[PDB]
This record gives structure tokens, C-alpha cells and sequence, in this order.
């Protein structure tokens, strides 16, 4: 029983390890322009979240895994969940600054377009709505806790 | 022992020159051996052979030779050959564990190697010929234990015990330097 | 005439030297000193017109013993004062300075004696990197200096009223060139001397320097690590060579450095001279004998001598009492400690302990070889408090003890204790007793190599940490990894162990920057921002904890690398000499000076006699049958007479591995 | 009686042991002394005659500490198997086993009050338990490497503690922790000292202390270190005034006498030395034995001191 019982401490050690990670991840900020706070390392947060995804779906084919069964398959939903708005907000900070850097340079586009100004100028005002509520809150789990996110 | 730890990396010439050195002055040194020593037939038998021989694997002196250098192995082999099956024979053999994969620009170093001997699997490595740093560590099998926690220093984060462990390594290029 | 042989062989070999002093004299009218056996550089035109030779001037000082083996101040010597003569002429018309010599001659050291001997000159002590920039000289302006407004235009002066500041360069070649050719410090440098100011960054208006001078010195470009100053540059600056002082200044200041020594014990007082001359002839003939040629590393210079003085203190200091017999002893050891621990052929080592022997008889008469020294000449604080020899057996068993121990503590290896590895083992323990003695165990892959030095890291207290690279691996993370190595160090007051391999080196963008904390300490350019903030003030929070007020920031950085200096060891693994690969190729012989090189070898023919015993051991392969042969082919000669069948089956190995 | 010191040679030795000894304790009820070895062994044997009588095994790996108790009545041990076994010298033999720990413990002991166990091993944790229950109900941790010795001190409000990350830490027993830190010692820290019975006024007399109302300052303790030195805290910031310098080894343990007037620590030179600290010098310095020896501990009521070695030897010095 003693490998049994090694691969039930392995288990146990791994969803510590995993919660560890969870709770103390958190949101790096930098300074834009002093205008909001750019997510800073989000190619460090994707490689995390996919190596995090790739170690519990590993993971899920061992023979002592039905142990912690439930525990594991709450881990990988909330890593999945979690990586699927870490890809939607680095994309959303992406199109951001570059609409931001488009629009803020130049002062006739607004006469040129000016549908497209203004719904630029509301995407940015709920994109900075957002950025100060990530700032609030620079926790990873309290910024996926928020309603809607 | 001698040959199997020692003469691995020569010829078929020098290996023999070495063997017969090496009896030549045992017999000078008055200590009991046979003669007529057949090495291969004395370290494997015939079902072993047989099952050589299904598998995909030649069949003369020196390849045998080598076989039964596989089979009894202490550090990990480097092995040369243009056909490259040992891949295939540990994917055969050595399923039921898993196996996973690493090599240089993996983005995952530290969590590829936790993750990996945490929830337990063996290894193995593809284009060998740039090696692969991660296999240090537990190249050299080295312990140390901390009641229950088997830890080797790869890594910040800490690693476990895995029993079914099996690396083959390869190399296509006859002509190349490894580092000492 | 003597200003034409200084600026035409000024920075000229010896034999050169003379070659153009008799060619003066053969092209001259002028009168010359008539002494035949005498260059005419060895003279001095004093405020009389008549000649006068340096060895007049030069005094005879007593330091005290508190001051024996770190002389700040410099052993005036017939070379010390020609050199701080043409110091203050070079330095009184603010040209700038270069000295250049192969290493160990003593120029930095001259240099800071002459320099600050004078109360007009202020000194600012400043090293260049490799990846120095003018930003540093910028700071350093900001630092000492003010800008001030005239209306003939903006002036740089010093803080200090009537004050020279001079600046530093202490490595004035070793600024590397751009893709281009040139060096920008140095040619900012230029810009400055030549022009008289530069322009501002700010307000891009020119500025005149009003009180500043520079002075370099640096290695011949002929070095690995340094470059062929540009001619724009070299217009401006003379060069003096400071060759190796030679036997008379070794003589002279190693015999100053023996009479303030020996005089902690008072019945030895009459070998001081004998002392002298036999080190000076010992170390000249393993001058003459060993040449770089061979190996890269066999560079002989007085920072040696200087090392071996301290090592003799240091062991004479606990001791109360001592014959003769045992100072020699301690001479003998800590010669071959210093010289033949590096050497790599067997055949070289017992050339070194002939020549040991042969200096022991012959410059110190009636005394008895056998209570003089033994063969195995082994110091150790471990048995004993007090630095006394220790034999072979009783340090084995107490190594032994300690390996036992060892074994459940760290590390469950086995491991297999004999003559060579006791030597390397007391000698790696002795460099890191040695504070800021840097070590550098080379040798064939295996034969104990970060075992030993992580097994004398654990029994000295230092904790082990090992040193890992990968791809994608950014100075920044390099520079975070040493950061938590540095505060680990300095802030923590925790003693850390640089182990690192060969395959650690695999990129050269880093490689500089361990050579510069080999150098100096601490690595410029490092820590700058936020985590700057909060490491200065974790620095002054450890300042409070060790009870001493530091709320200035560049004090607060100097206790930092002080302590850091204070409480850093190293120690690199790689293989022998024929890795041309790197960047490298032949190291740096300043970081070779800098450290201490052992040469670990092969495992000898006993020592796999006595690992292949102790492992065989476990199993039973007695026969009591056993013929002895009348003609055994034996490789070790101290096997037992007539060999039992255990000792031929490991005779059998050593001859396989043979 | 009060100056009764150590003398050489010693009257008696035994040797029916296999393996080195660990600890040495005694009882309070009756005239019997007991020690632990490194063979899941106790050793109990007499001093007024030096005939042994009986021997408590049953543990897994090697014994590392014992304890003895105010009333006589109870006992405590620790090995490497992360099991503490305590017993009864009444019949000589077990009565229960509380497991817990995780590492190789080093040390354990019952602490003075006797309501908790205070425990010590490789993972920097220690761990208590209960008598009646034998569950853990209360726990600290906060060392960076393994803990070497943990004494209370005489009040039972503070206990001191040392590792081997070159730091020593005073806490308060009772609720509090981190009172101050001793980080002036340059290599690891083998064991220390609490307090003796008569030692407060020995401080303030002969030390650098205040006259009549002292307050009691703190704990006054010397040794925390393995460099052939020691280190003293005297109060708060823990000021260094005293260092006891001779030892060839790192150091074992250090005690006092039963007037707490003489101090007497023993270490790994193979060397028993009895110092006299006002003399600040050396009072008389006796080889314990060929080998190593790794504890000692003088009796307090009966004028014998006892010694260990790791030769499977032990040796009972004579006081007069
Ligand atoms: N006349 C002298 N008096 C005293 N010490 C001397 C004298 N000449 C040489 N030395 C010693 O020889 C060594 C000279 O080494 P070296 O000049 O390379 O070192 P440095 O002055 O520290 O700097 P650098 O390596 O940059 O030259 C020093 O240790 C110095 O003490
Ligand atoms: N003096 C010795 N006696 C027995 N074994 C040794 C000795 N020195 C080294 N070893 C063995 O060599 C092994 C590997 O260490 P080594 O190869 O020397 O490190 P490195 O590769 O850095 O040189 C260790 O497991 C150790 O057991």
C-alpha cells in the first residue's frame, strides 16, 4: 500500500499546488499614458494557464486520479475559465490601445467618422471602467469573481 | 562488466583487441576463466532471442552484441543507429505509464518536470542530437528524500518518485563531438 | 637625456631599455654616469646638475605587524619612487595617465600611493566594465560636481574649493569596441582633454571643465580581454611599463614584509634574511622553469609572494611558540600551496617538491630534514583548534566521522577517502577559510569535483546553491536570480556558494558581468527602478538590524558591497585546456590572478586500488584455493606481499581501467 | 557539595551498548539513570553500584532524545521514524506511541507544566499532543532549516530555539512568537542553554548587570554555535558581551552545576572541559574518551557527573 499511498500524497500535493498557484496569481499593471493600467506578462499569464491545462488534462489519465476526481474536475473548469478570459482580454487590451493610439493622435477623424468616434470613445470609456475595476482588484480569482466579466 | 560498462563506443576491432588484452593478462594474473567464453550466448537466452527477432531488430554479432547491451543497462544509452527503433520498442513496451515529451524551447520547465514526476510517467526525447538539458538530474539518479517526497535539484518547484523509468536516446550523425 | 629615455622607452621591456639608453650614449655628447654594470634609467637628474642614483633615495621602513600582508601603502622601492616621480610630473600639467605591465607588477597599487600622498588631488576611485558607458562619467560629474553658470559659459567645478578632483580609470583598455572601431567612453574621454569641455544633455550648451584631471591604467592589448587603444586617444597620454620588480625589490620588500612578521615570535629573529632569499630563489627558479607556454595558467607575480606572507601570518598569529623546524614547515606548506597545488603533470609536481627540498637544504643549514617536515605536510582547524599539522591517520578518521555524519545530513552517497582527495579537500577548505579567496577546481569530469566542495560547503556553514539557464533566458531574470543571490549574501548575512559548471557558460551575455563581481563586488547597471526602492530599503532595515545608522544612499551601497565581499564565495568546475569553444578560449589571466586554480587530475592507480576494494568488498570472492603466481603482473607497487585473491581481482580492475 | 566538580578518572564504565548514544537523562523518584542510543535502544543502569538492570526498545530508527519530568513518574522520547514513544520506569516498559511529525526528529521533550510537548525535526515544525487524547491540538513552525534544541526556560513563558540557517530565535512559550532574534553567530547552531536555578543572581553579580532589583533582564545564555565560539544575548536587542572560546569541535550541549556556580558543556573534541566563567579561563580539561563524544549530564543531587562517547562507551566521572 505504500505506492498507493505515495501517489495519494502526489495527487494531494498536486491540487495544493494548483490552489497555491490560484490564489496567488495575480494581475500585473503598467502604466499607459497615466490613462489606465495595461495588463503587463500576458504572454507569462498564457503560458502559464496553458501549462497549467496541459498538467491537469496529463494528469486525468492516472490510475490512482479518482481520489480527488471532483477536486480535479473543479481545477481544470476554473483553468479553463480562466484562460479563456485571460485569451479574451488580452485581445480586448490589444484592440484597445491600438484603437486608442488611432483615435488619440489624430483630432479630424472624429468629423470623418463620427459614429465610429463615438462608439470608440464608449469602448474605451467601459475599457477603462474596466481597467480601474481590475485595479481595485489586481487578484486573479477576484477579477473572475466579477458578474458578466 | 568489463565489456558491458566499458566497451561500448568502439569498433568491433578494438573491442575484441581490448577483450583479448584484458583476458590475455587476467590469465597472466592466474585467476580461473574459461577459454572458449561466448558472451552473447552466456548473457541472454534463446526466448529473449526469439523475441529479438520478431521484433524489429537485425541479427549478426555485433548488433546481438548491442542488444544484449540494451537489455542489462545501468545509465541511460546513447544509441547510434540509422534506423532508429528503440522508440518504437519503448512506445511498445512502456505504455502503460504515460510517457511524456521535452526538449529545448518546451515553454514549460519546471512545471513540465513537477507535473511530469508528480503525477508519474517516464520520459523520452525526439532529434536527440540536440540534447536535452532537463535529463540531468535524473540521468544521474540521484536521491534525496524528505520522508515521502523524493526531490532532486531541477527546478525551483519539487518533484516525486516514479518506479517505471526508461530513457532511449539516439543519434542519426556518426561524425559529431558530445560535450565530456 | 633622461626625459627622451623615458618618452622613447618609457613604455618599453628591460632589454629594450638598455638597447636605447647605449644607443643614446652612443649618439650623445652629454656626460653620463660612468659605472659600466648600471643602465642609465637606474640614475636620476636631481635639482643638482651632477647625477644621483635612485638607490639613495629610497628608505628602509618598519611597518607594524597589525599591517603585515595588506600594504594600502606601498613598500617604497627603487621602482615605487622612480614611478611616482614621473606620477607627479605626468600629473601636475593634468595629462592623463596609462600604466601598463603585465599583472601582478604592482601599478594599480603605486599608482594610489603616489596619487594620494599629495593633499591637493582628490580621488575618485572608478572601475569601467564592458558595457560601461558615459552615463557613468555623467553620474560621477553629478555626484562630485556641480554646474554652474559664468557669463563666459557653464563651468564644472569640484564641491570642494581649490580641490583637483582627478578620476579613475582603472581599467582603461577594457571598454569594448563598437562595430565601428571605436570605444565611446574613451573617446568622450579624448573629447574632454582635447577640447577642454563637452556639451550638455539637457540644454545642449558647451561647458568647460575648470578643475579635472583623468589617469588610467590597464593591461597590455596583447591580453585576451583587451583592445589596441585608438592613436586619437594615445596622442595625449604617456605610457609607463611596470615590469615584474625583479629580485632586488623582491628582496627588499619581502625581507620589510618578514621583519614586521616574525616578530610575534621573538627567538626566530636571525632566519629573516635567510627566509628572504630562499623564497626569492625559489620563486625565480619556478619562474625561469615554468612559462605559459605549457598551460595558460602559470602566471608567477609578487600578488603570490603577498599571498604567501598572509598565509604565514596567518598560521604564525595563534601560535605562541615555534621552532625553526616548524616554520619551515609552514614555509613548505604554503609553498606548495601556492605554487605546485596548480601545476598538471606528475612529473612537474616532483620536480616542485625536489625544488622545495633542494631550497630547504641549502638556505637552511643544520637542520634535520625529518623534524623539519614529514612528507605529508597537512594543515587543518578541524582536529584541532590551533592551525598544527595534523597527521594522515587520525585526519582520515576524523574526515571519516565527519562523512558518516554527512551521509544522513545532505547527501546518501558513498563516497571512498584517500591521500589525494584529503589534500583537495583540506585545500578547498583552507580557500574558503580564506576570506575573498575565489576558487577554481579544475579537472577531469568525475573525480570529485562539486562533491567535495559542496561536502566542505555544508561542514563550513555556507549554503549550497546551484545555478541553472535555459532559452529565452533575459539579463532581466539573470538579474533577478542574482538578486535574490545578492540579498541572500548582503542582506540576509547568509554565506551562499557560487557553484556552477561548464554548461552554465554556454552564452557569453552574462559572462561578463560574474567577471566584473569576481573583480569588484558588485555589477553596475543592475537593480535600477522599484525594486532598486525596495532593496535599499531592505538594506537599511538589515543596517538596523546589525546596529548601525545608514539612511545615505551611496554609504548604504557601499556597506552593501562591502558586506557582500566580505561574505561571497566561488567556486567554478570546468574541464582541462582544450575548450577553445567559448568566448573565452584562453581566460582572462586577471581572473586567473583573481582566483586560485587546483588541478583535481585522474584518479592515480591507489586510488582506484582503494575504491574498487572498498566496493568490492560487500560481496564473498575469497578462494581459499588460490595459487600464487611466481611472476605477478603488478601496476600498484604497495600491493601485500604475497596478494590474496581480492587484491589481484582489484589489481585486474585498475589494470582494465589502466 | 556546592563546589563538588567533576574530577577524573571515572569509577565506572559500561559497554553493553551497540551503537553511539544520544541523550542522557535521569528520575526524580528513584536513583535509576537512563539514556538513548542509535539503535532504537534505552540504556537504564545504576551509580551507586554500576550494574545494569533492564533495557526499553521498540521504536523504529535511531533515538535522539530523551526527556525526564519533575515528578518522576513520566518519560518522553523522539527518533527518526517521526514517533514519539513515552513510557513508564515503574514497570519498565511502554504505554503509548503518538506519531505526527513528517521529518527525522531531532528533539523532544514534555514541557515543564506538562499540559503540552513541544517537538523539533527536519521540517522546520513543531508539533504538540495531547496525554489523555494523544491528538495534536496546537502547532508553530517558521524555522528555515532543521531546529537543533528547544529548552524553556525556568518561568515556562519563553522558550529558545535555534537552527541551522545561522539564527536563533527567542519566543514566548505561552501566546506570543519572535520576541527577538540572534542572528550574530557566523555557522549553524548545534544546542543552547535556558536558564539554571541560581543564576539570576550570579548574572547580576557577576556579569554586567544591575545590583539588587535586577528586573530579570531576559535570558542570559551562552553557546548557539558550531565555529569553536559562542554567543550571549543579554536582553531586547540581544547585546553580545559574553563568548566562551576553547572548544576544537563544533559544539554538543552546554549545562550547570547544582548551585549553578560552575559551568560545564561538552562537544565533539573528544574532550569533557569544566570551565569556571568568572575566571574566563579553562578549570580543569579530561578526556572523556578515544571517540567522539555527543552528549553529556551531570546529576544535580548526587555528586557524579555521566559522559558518552560514540565507542559504545560510557563513562560515570567522580565528584568531590
Ligand atoms: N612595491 C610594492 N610594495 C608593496 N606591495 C607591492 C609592491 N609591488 C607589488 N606589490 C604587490 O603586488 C600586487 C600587485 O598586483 P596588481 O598590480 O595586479 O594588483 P592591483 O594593484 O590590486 O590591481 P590590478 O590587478 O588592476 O593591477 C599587489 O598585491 C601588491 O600589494
Ligand atoms: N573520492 C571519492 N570516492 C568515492 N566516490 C567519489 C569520490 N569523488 C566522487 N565520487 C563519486 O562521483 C559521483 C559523481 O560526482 P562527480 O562526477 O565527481 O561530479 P562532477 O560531474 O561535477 O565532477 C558521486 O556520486 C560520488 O559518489
Amino acid at each position: 500500500v505504500l505506492l498507493v499511498a505515495q501517489g495519494e500524497m502526489a495527487l494531494e500535493e498536486f491540487l495544493k499546488q494548483i490552489r497555491e498557484v490560484w490564489n496567488t496569481y495575480e494581475l500585473d499593471l503598467v502604466n499607459y499614458q497615466n490613462k489606465c493600467r495595461l495588463i503587463r506578462g500576458w504572454d507569462d499569464l498564457f503560458n502559464k494557464v496553458k501549462e497549467h491545462i496541459n498538467s491537469v488534462s496529463a494528469m486525468k489519465l492516472s490510475p490512482y486520479y479518482k481520489v480527488f476526481e471532483e477536486d480535479a474536475l473543479s481545477w481544470e473548469d476554473k483553468l479553463n475559465r480562466i484562460m479563456a478570459l485571460f485569451d479574451v482580454w488580452i485581445d480586448v487590451q490589444r484592440r484597445w490601445v491600438y484603437l486608442e493610439g488611432i483615435f488619440t493622435g489624430s483630432a479630424d477623424i472624429k468629423h470623418l467618422l463620427p459614429v465610429e468616434t463615438q462608439r470608440f470613445q464608449s469602448i474605451s470609456t467601459e475599457f477603462l471602467a474596466l481597467m480601474k475595476k481590475v485595479s481595485k482588484s489586481p487578484l486573479v480569482m477576484d477579477v473572475l469573481n466579477i458578474q458578466g466579466v | 562488466a568489463a565489456f558491458i560498462a566499458y566497451a561500448g563506443y568502439f569498433d568491433q576491432q578494438m573491442r575484441q583487441n581490448l577483450f583479448t588484452t584484458w583476458s590475455h593478462h587476467l590469465q597472466q594474473a592466474n585467476i580461473q576463466f574459461r577459454t572458449d567464453i561466448a558472451r552473447t550466448e552466456y548473457l541472454s537466452n534463446a526466448d529473449e532471442r526469439l523475441r529479438w527477432q520478431a521484433s524489429s531488430l537485425p541479427a549478426d554479432d555485433l548488433c546481438t552484441e548491442n542488444a544484449i547491451m540494451l537489455k542489462r543497462f545501468n545509465r541511460y544509452p546513447l544509441i547510434i543507429d540509422p534506423s532508429g527503433q528503440a522508440t518504437e520498442f519503448i512506445m511498445n513496451e512502456y505504455k502503460d505509464r504515460k510517457i511524456t515529451r521535452t526538449s529545448f524551447l518546451d515553454d514549460a520547465f519546471r512545471k513540465n518536470l513537477e507535473s511530469a514526476l508528480r503525477f508519474g510517467n517516464p520520459l523520452l526525447v525526439q532529434d536527440v542530437e540536440s540534447y536535452d538539458p532537463v535529463l540531468n538530474p535524473v540521468l544521474n539518479r540521484e536521491v534525496r528524500r524528505t520522508g515521502g517526497r523524493v526531490l532532486i535539484t531541477l527546478g525551483d518547484q519539487d518533484i516525486d518518485l516514479s518506479p517505471s523509468f526508461v530513457i532511449f536516446l539516439s543519434t542519426r550523425d556518426p561524425t559529431v563531438e558530445f560535450p565530456p | 637625456v633622461y626625459a627622451i629615455l623615458w618618452s622613447l622607452s618609457g613604455d618599453s621591456r628591460l632589454k629594450m631599455r638598455a638597447e636605447l639608453g647605449e644607443y643614446i650614449r652612443r649618439i650623445t655628447t652629454v656626460p653620463l654616469p660612468t659605472a659600466p654594470n648600471i643602465p642609465i634609467i637606474d640614475y636620476e637628474v636631481s635639482i643638482s646638475g651632477e647625477w644621483s642614483p635612485w638607490q639613495a633615495k629610497v628608505p628602509q621602513i618598519e611597518v607594524e605587524t597589525h599591517k603585515v600582508a595588506a600594504p594600502d601603502v606601498v613598500v617604497p622601492t627603487l621602482d615605487t619612487v622612480r614611478h611616482e616621480a614621473l606620477l607627479y610630473t605626468w600629473l601636475a600639467e593634468h595629462k592623463p595617465l596609462v600604466l601598463c605591465g603585465p599583472p601582478g607588477s604592482g601599478k594599480t597599487m603605486t599608482l594610489f600611493s603616489a596619487l594620494r600622498a599629495l593633499p591637493d588631488m582628490e580621488v575618485v576611485g572608478l572601475n569601467f566594465s564592458s558595457a560601461t558607458t558615459p552615463e557613468l562619467l555623467l553620474k560621477t560629474f553629478d555626484h562630485y560636481c556641480e554646474y554652474r553658470r559664468t557669463p563666459n559659459g557653464v563651468v564644472l567645478a569640484p564641491v570642494q574649493l581649490g580641490k583637483w578632483l582627478v578620476l579613475f580609470c582603472d581599467e582603461i583598455n577594457l571598454p569594448d569596441m563598437d562595430k565601428y572601431g571605436t570605444q565611446r567612453v574613451i573617446s568622450f574621454i579624448r573629447q574632454m582633454v582635447e577640447h577642454g569641455g563637452f556639451y550638455r544633455t539637457s540644454d545642449q550648451t558647451w561647458v568647460k571643465l575648470e578643475r579635472i584631471q583623468f589617469v588610467g591604467a590597464c593591461n597590455p592589448p596583447t591580453d585576451p580581454g583587451r583592445k589596441p587603444l585608438s592613436h586619437r586617444f594615445l596622442r595625449h597620454v604617456p605610457v609607463v611599463y611596470v615590469d615584474y620588480p625583479g629580485p632586488a625589490s623582491l628582496t627588499q620588500i619581502y625581507g620589510t614584509f618578514n621583519r614586521a612578521m616574525l616578530r610575534l615570535i621573538p627567538s626566530l629573529r636571525t632566519y629573516a634574511e635567510p627566509l628572504t632569499a630562499a623564497m626569492v630563489e625559489f620563486y625565480t627558479m619556478s619562474q625561469e622553469r615554468f612559462t605559459q607556454d605549457t598551460q595558460p595558467h602559470y602566471i608567477y607575480s609578487p600578488r603570490e609572494m603577498t599571498r604567501w606572507v598572509r598565509g604565514i601570518f596567518e598560521a604564525l598569529r595563534p601560535l605562541e611558540t615555534l621552532p625553526v623546524e616548524g616554520l619551515i614547515r609552514i614555509w613548505a606548506h604554503e609553498a606548495l600551496r601556492l605554487f605546485q597545488d596548480r601545476l598538471v603533470e606528475d612529473e612537474e609536481r616532483r620536480w616542485t617538491d625536489e625544488n622545495i627540498d633542494t631550497v630547504a637544504l641549502k638556505h637552511f643549514p643544520n637542520i634535520d630534514r625529518e623534524k623539519a617536515m614529514s612528507r605529508p605536510i597537512l594543515y587543518s582547524n578541524w582536529l584541532s583548534k590551533d592551525y598544527i599539522p595534523v597527521d594522515q591517520e587520525e585526519l582520515r578518521d576524523y574526515v571519516k566521522a565527519r562523512l558518516k555524519v554527512f551521509y544522513e545530513e545532505e547527501l546518501d552517497v558513498p563516497l571512498v577517502l584517500f591521500n589525494e582527495v584529503l589534500d583537495h579537500v583540506l585545500r578547498i577548505d583552507r580557500i574558503f577559510r580564506q576570506p575573498q579567496g575565489h576558487l577554481l577546481l579544475i579537472g577531469v569530469s568525475g573525480a570529485g569535483k562539486t562533491t567535495l566542495s559542496r561536502f566542505v560547503a555544508w561542514m563550513n556553514g555556507l549554503s549550497v546553491y546551484q545555478i541553472k539557464v535555459h532559452r529565452k533566458y533575459t539579463g532581466e531574470d539573470f538579474d533577478e536570480d542574482l538578486r535574490t543571490v545578492l540579498r541572500r549574501s548582503g542582506c540576509k548575512n547568509e554565506k551562499i556558494a557560487f557553484i556552477m559548471d561548464e554548461s552554465n557558460v554556454l552564452d557569453s551575455g552574462f559572462l561578463e558581468r560574474m567577471n566584473t563581481l569576481l573583480a569588484n563586488g558588485e555589477v553596475p547597471g543592475l537593480f535600477e527602478g522599484d525594486e532598486y526602492a525596495t532593496l535599499m530599503t531592505q538594506c537599511k532595515e538589515g543596517a538596523q538590524k546589525e546596529g548601525l545608522m545608514l539612511d545615505s544612499h551611496e554609504e548604504l551601497y557601499k556597506w552593501f558591497t562591502s558586506q557582500v565581499i566580505r561574505n561571497l564565495h566561488v567556486v567554478f568546475t570546468m574541464n582541462p585546456s582544450s575548450e577553445g569553444l567559448k568566448d573565452r578560449a584562453a581566460t582572462s589571466p586577471a581572473l586567473f590572478n583573481r582566483c586560485v586554480l587546483n588541478w583535481f587530475g585522474d584518479w592515480s592507480t591507489e586510488a582506484l586500488y582503494q575504491v574498487g576494494k572498498e566496493f568490492t568488498s560487500k560481496m564473498d570472492l575469497e578462494k581459499p584455493n588460490y595459487i600464487v603466481p611466481d611472476y605477478m603482473p603488478v601496476v600498484y607497487d604497495k600491493l601485500p606481499q604475497p596478494p590474496s585473491h581480492r587484491e589481484a581481482i582489484v589489481n585486474s580492475c585498475v589494470f582494465v581501467h589502466q | 557539595p556546592k563546589e563538588w566538580i567533576p574530577r577524573p578518572p571515572e569509577k565506572y564504565a559500561l559497554s553493553g551498548h551497540r551503537s553511539p548514544v544520544t541523550r542522557v537523562i535521569f528520575h526524580p523518584v528513584f536513583s535509576v539513570m537512563v539514556s538513548a542510543s542509535e539503535d532504537a535502544t534505552i540504556k537504564v543502569w545504576d551509580y551507586e553500584t554500576g550494574d545494569f538492570e533492564r533495557t526499553l526498545k521498540g521504536h523504529t530508527d535511531s533515538v535522539q532524545d530523551i526527556s525526564f519530568d519533575h515528578s518522576g513518574k513520566l518519560l518522553a522520547s523522539c527518533s527518526a521514524d517521526m514517533t514519539i514513544k513515552l513510557w513508564d520506569f515503574q514497570g519498565f516498559e511502554c504505554i503509548r506511541t503518538m506519531h505526527g511529525h513528517d521529518h527525522n526528529v531531532s528533539s523532544v521533550a514534555i514541557m515543564p507544566n506538562g499540559d503540552h510537548i513541544v517537538s523539533a525535526s527536519r521540517d522546520k515544525t513543531i508539533k504538540m499532543w495531547e496525554v489523555q487524547t494523544g491528538y495534536c491540538v496546537k502547532t508553530f513552525t517558521g524555522h528555515r532549516e532543521w531546529v537543533r534544541m528547544v529548552r524553556p526556560n525556568q518561568d515556562g513563558t519563553l522558550i529558545a530555539s535555534c537552527s541551522n540557517d545561522q539564527t536563533v530565535r527567542v519566543w514566548v512559550v505561552a501566546t506570543k512568537e519572535c520576541k527577538a532574534e540572534l542572528r550574530e553567530h557566523e555557522h549553524v547552531v548545534e544546542c543552547i542553554s535556558w536558564a539554571p536555578e541560581s543564576s539570576y543572581s550570579s548574572i547580576s553579580e557577576a556579569t554586567g548587570s544591575e545590583t539588587k532589583k535586577s528586573g530579570k533582564p531576559g535570558p542570559f545564555l551562552l553557546s548557539g554555535s558550531r565555529d569553536k565560539t559562542i554567543k550571549m544575548w543579554d536582553v531586547s536587542t540581544g547585546m553580545c558581551l559574553m563568548t566562551l572560546v576553547g572548544h576544537d569541535n563544533w559544539v554538543r550541549g552546554v549545562l550547570f552545576h547544582s548551585g549553578g556556580k560552575f559551568i560545564l558543556s561538552c562537544a565533539d573534541d573528544k574532550t569533557l572541559r569544566v570551565w569556571d566563567y568568572k575566571n574566563k579561563r579553562c578549570m580543569k580539561t579530561l578526556n572523556a574518551h578515544e571517540h567522539f563524544v555527543t552528549s553529556l549530564d551531570f546529576h544535580k543531587t548526587a555528586p557524579y557527573v555521566v559522559t558518552g562517547s560514540v565507542d559504545q562507551t560510557v563513562k560515570v566521572w567522580e565528584c568531590r
